[PDB]
């Protein structure tokens, strides 16, 4: 649409210093590195002369990367991975809250040690949404060579099927989407030899949000009135518990 | 260092049978064939070091008298129906600053691969037989 | 776009309503001026607000990357166009002084 | 019962790993309190919170102090690294009376008890309190199977002492304390195979034998120059008080964290923030004590300078770029709240403040002193060439002859250690801008400026024959250019009205 | 994840209902390690329960398969995150004792 966009949006993914790899792996050597940036302009020639103009349409980014993994990287200049921070409670916002009881307050820290083991595991996952690398981790353990720790990081990211961000140098992609992996292993070089497409996953926002990206503790504060489809309460059978004994007199 | 030799070509052993007999000259060349180890160079910088699964393949070569018993044993290994694997080392006595000393080079799970060309000339014989075997692994030691 | 002015300090403005905003050409400097000076995760309403300062003046070796986040926070700004950007003092002491020109929408009637 | 336990077993970490303060984060903290560390026992190793709380007690401030190290994020002991306590004392030591002690030689436990099962009959002479000389000609050491058993046997051989073992280690103490002395090493009895020698008790044998001390000794009130004692015994890197160093002995200590290749962390409160002579850490400015950094709190709180201290000696310096500044990094203690006149004034003098901005913390570290990144990474430069150097003089099964080639292979190593902390993040290339040098001054400024460091050994011919057969090598000069971290930003916009 | 506590000897406990039982962070830890503890073709309601013993500590050089396996069954288990293992003694009579380390879902609060 406008030109003015173009420049805007262009400069919206800044590769940072870190140089995230396929998400945090860093520990391979970039063979090649392609991106496509790819449109679709229909053929005949445009209707009018005068303003029948806004008809490229856009596509979504592949960026290709092939490289190789060996037992031993020796990687050159590059900063070390910290971990991000956990700012979640950055807008939390308590102390309206109601006042209530001793074991009133403790049955709902027992209930909040209840389902916190159920919950922050992919609390953490979409607090480390983008870098797969730094939630699945260093894989820590002696008996794995780097080429164990490649695969099994790849077959991680690949059955995770959440998208990843993946750099190519001057950029770092926000949402690619692992579309392609195939290692390769030669009869005469012990590496492996792995070419890699990912696809952005690029959306953009259509309803009136006036918070971009809010914390967690007003994520769902600022949400709208999000939308479920209907259902027949009364034909259901997984949870046709009886009336509560305290209901059928009242 | 002062290295003094003995029985100036090594003594190479295959299937428990000693070559006695060698031509003059190259009588032993051993070349691997391929290179250790295979590196990598990244766009960012770094490189990626890799052994070579072919890292210890070489080719033994070997030019026997054209028709001693080493070239008997070389031509029998050759005419056999099935491929004849050879396993020996190549051991070479040696003294070090005054020191006797030996040095191995164990040769594991070759085979004949290039025949060899076999002239007969009048005005400057070459009676000489080159056979090259190929073992998967060679390794020296001292 | 009008915005609020800010006095020398830099404080709020208030009374003087719709003589207190600036018109423009000056509400762009304005704008830029401290969309710089807006920490990333310090908003829980933008929490991407602008570029990230606790993760890029506490560590090693982002000078070019604050350069690149300072280019990308002006120009994804209503109302510019270009930047002229560059590092003037080598940290004198410790603090490098860098030196931001931008061309607004104005001045390119001719 | 069977168990399927004796394929496999499953337990829990048991020892603290048990490791030693080797790297450059082996971080103390001195108490003052004769609890637990009394003299000779001047130092404790931990790695966890809970092990210095059991020695210590989570009510005792040592414990606290160690609670408020632990808890920062990135705290020594994820980089290689210890935190210790020390012990200066504060007040009149009192040393409780000691029996005679004989500690025997390290015994693996796996040839120790192969060998005694032949043993059939036993042979000891001791000693206990001077006395008569006791001979043991009886000890079935056929059925042993491990060290607490022999331990046993010794203790019911040994009349007037008791005999324990510990960590492979026999002890021997007397009952009695005081003027209480084991004269024997264990020596050899007139009949039996003698058990003596193959224990380690034996006097040829590298058995320490203290002597039971006279009855209760007091030792004196020292002063915290007594630090010493602690460092020269742990190889500390970086220290903390938990009692305010007084303003008369700042200097000394000051000295101290110079001269020892080591940090002083040491907070001061709001009173401190002038410039004049009398202000003891302008003093330190001025005196150039570049290692004894200054910390501010303006409640006083000191827990400022080990979660400081626990957020700086916390780089492995091995990968790359891992030198950290100090500005904005999470501590492990609640900012203050400081005027900018009196921020200002800190930067100034040297001070260091963990101030809030907003619930949020922000360090901001001085450069009037130098950088605590600049002290602390040029401490881990000399720490970190010595261990090259001495591993190269320990390596190699010859003597690395004088000889230009050794003197090549010595200056390559510190190439070597020089390139490593070039890729360490420390020093990087630049031109080189003080005014003076090595040899070559083109040479040097372009090796400054292309690799960053320089290495210059100078030649055997160009040392006295006196510094020739002292088996020293010749004088190797280094040079090194700090990177050029950044800790604030003056943004200029350019002004078109 | 709730689960009955088992005292120092690792028989089961009855009596103190909900107060017998391990909340959290301690709960992951004893069931990683009594995860290790499963022989593979035991149960006969799973027989691939865990990791495979009589075939792995019977048969030699598996010791990277060995290592392997118990990263996949800490891995696999429901509140760790990370691993970090190797081994420590070298069969001190023949008897290896490998040392493992693990991330728990917790302490990731910052």
């Amino acid at each position: 649409m406008s030109l003015v966009n173009g420049m805007v949006e262009s400069l919206n993914n800044t590769k940072s210093e870190t140089e995230i790899g396929i998400g945090g792996y860093r520990l391979f050597a970039r063979v090649r590195e392609t991106v496509n940036y790819r449109n679709i302009v229909p053929t005949d020639t445009l209707e009018d002369g005068s303003s029948s103009t806004d008809d490229i349409i856009n596509e979504p980014i592949t960026v290709s990367i092939e490289g190789v993994v060996s037992n031993l990287f020796v990687e050159e200049r590059q900063y070390p991975q910290l971990v991000s921070r956990d700012f979640s409670a950055v807008g939390e916002i308590t102390a309206l809250l109601p006042a209530k009881s001793q074991q009133q307050i403790q049955r709902i820290s027992q209930i909040d040690s209840q389902i916190r083991d159920a919950v922050l595991a992919a609390e953490r996952a979409e607090r480390l949404a983008g870098k797969p690398y730094e939630f699945f981790g260093n894989s820590g353990n002696s008996a794995k060579t780097e080429q164990e720790k490649f695969i099994d990081f790849m077959e991680a990211l690949y059955f995770s099927r959440r998208p990843t961000e993946v750099s190519v140098n001057f950029r770092d992609y926000k949402n690619m989407a692992l579309v392609s992996f195939i290692p390769v292993r030669d009869n005469n070089t012990k590496d492996t030899r792995f070419t890699a497409d990912f696809q952005q996953i690029n959306y953009s926002t259509l309803v009136y949000t006036p918070v971009s990206s809010p914390s967690k503790s007003v994520s769902g504060k600022v949400s709208d009135a999000s939308n479920k489809g209907g259902q027949n309460p009364e034909s259901n059978e997984t949870g046709e518990r009886s009336l509560l004994s305290s209901l059928v007199g009242g | 260092s002062v290295i003094v030799y003995r029985n100036n070509q090594s003594t190479l052993t295959l299937n428990g049978y000693t070559f006695q007999h060698l031509y003059q000259g190259a009588a032993l060349v051993l070349t691997p064939v391929n290179a250790k180890t295979a590196r990598t160079n990244s766009i960012n910088g770094g490189v990626s070091i890799s052994g070579r699964v072919d890292g210890g393949v070489h080719t033994l070569a070997i030019m026997v008298q054209k028709h001693s018993p080493d070239d008997k044993f070389l031509n029998d290994a050759k005419n056999s129906q099935e491929p004849v694997v050879f396993d020996g080392s190549m051991k070479r006595a040696y003294t070090e600053s005054g020191t006797l000393k030996k040095a191995t080079t164990t040769l594991e799970t070759g085979s004949i691969t290039t025949q060899p060309t076999k002239t007969d000339n009048n005005q400057d014989p070459d009676d000489s037989r080159t056979y090259v075997i190929e073992f998967r692994n060679s390794v020296e030691t001292f | 776009m009008r915005v609020r002015t800010l006095d020398d300090n830099g404080d709020w403005t208030f009374g003087r309503g719709k003589a207190d905003y600036i018109t423009s050409k000056k509400a762009i400097a304005q704008t830029v001026s401290t969309r710089i000076k807006s920490w990333a995760n310090d908003n829980p309403l933008a929490m991407n607000a602008n570029i990230d300062w606790k993760d890029l003046l506490g560590r090693k070796g982002t000078e070019d990357t604050i350069l690149r986040e300072i280019e990308r926070v002006v120009v994804q700004t209503d109302g510019v166009i270009r930047v002229t950007e560059l590092e003037v003092i080598k940290t004198e002491k410790r603090v490098q002084s860098i030196l931001l020109s931008y061309d607004t929408i104005y001045d390119d009637s001719e | 019962m069977a168990s399927i336990s004796e394929v496999i077993r499953v337990s829990l970490q048991q020892e603290g790993r048990a490791i030693a303060p080797d790297n450059m984060n082996a971080v103390g903290i001195i108490t003052g309190n004769q609890g637990v560390l009394s003299t000779a026992d001047r130092y404790r190793i931990y790695r966890t919170a809970a092990a210095v709380a059991s020695d210590f007690g989570a009510s005792s401030q040592e414990s606290a102090f160690a609670n408020t190290f632990f808890d920062t994020t990135p705290n020594p002991i994820s980089a290689g690294g210890v935190l210790v306590i020390g012990y200066w004392r504060s007040a009149s030591e009192t040393v409780a009376a000691t029996s005679a002690t004989l500690v025997s030689e390290q015994t693996s436990e796996s040839v120790l008890i192969p060998l005694l099962n032949a043993i059939n009959d036993g042979s000891f002479t001791i000693t206990v309190d001077g006395g008569t000389e006791q001979e043991v000609t009886a000890l079935d050491f056929t059925g042993v199977s491990e060290l607490s058993e022999v331990a046993t046997i010794l203790n019911s051989a040994i009349t007037g002492a008791t005999v324990s073992e510990d960590n492979g280690y026999f002890k021997v103490t007397s009952s009695t304390t005081g003027a209480t002395s084991l004269l024997s090493y264990l020596g050899v009895a007139t009949s039996g195979t003698d058990i003596s020698a193959v224990l380690g008790m034996n006097s040829e044998s590298g058995a320490v034998l203290t002597q039971g001390t006279d009855q209760v000794v007091l030792p004196a009130e020292t002063k915290l120059e007594g630090i010493t004692a602690i460092k020269s015994e742990v190889n500390i890197k970086g220290a903390m008080f938990i009692d305010q160093i007084l303003d008369a002995d700042i200097p000394g200590i000051a000295s101290f964290a110079g001269a020892n290749n080591m940090l002083v962390y040491e907070v001061f409160d709001t009173g401190y923030l002038s410039k004049n002579v009398s202000n003891p850490v302008w003093a330190v400015k001025l005196a150039g004590q570049s290692n004894f950094r200054c910390l501010l709190s303006k409640s006083g709180n000191r827990k400022f300078a080990a979660t400081y201290m626990a957020r700086m000696h916390t780089v492995l310096f091995s990968g790359q770029n891992t030198a950290i500044t100090m500005q904005l990094k999470e501590l492990s203690v609640t900012a203050e709240e400081y005027t900018d006149t009196e921020i200002a004034n800190a930067k100034t003098v040297g001070l260091d403040l963990l101030t809030t901005i907003k619930n949020e913390q922000a360090l901001l570290t001085s450069g009037a002193n130098d950088f605590c990144d600049n002290v602390y990474n040029l401490e881990a430069f000399r720490d970190e060439i010595q261990t090259n150097n001495y591993n190269l003089l320990k390596t190699t099964s010859t003597k690395i002859p004088q000889t230009d080639p050794g003197m090549d292979t010595i200056e390559d190593d510190t190439e070597k250690t020089c390139e490593k902390y070039v890729r360490n993040g420390v020093f990087a290339p630049g031109t080189w801008t003080r005014s003076d040098f090595f040899g070559d001054r083109q040479q040097f400024v372009d090796a400054i400026a292309q690799k960053g460091y320089y290495v210059l050994i100078g030649d055997l011919a160009d040392q006295t024959t006196a510094e020739r057969q002292s088996r020293v090598s010749p004088v190797i000069q280094i040079a090194v250019k700090n990177a050029g971290a950044v800790h604030e930003e003056d943004i200029i916009i350019s002004v078109n009205l």
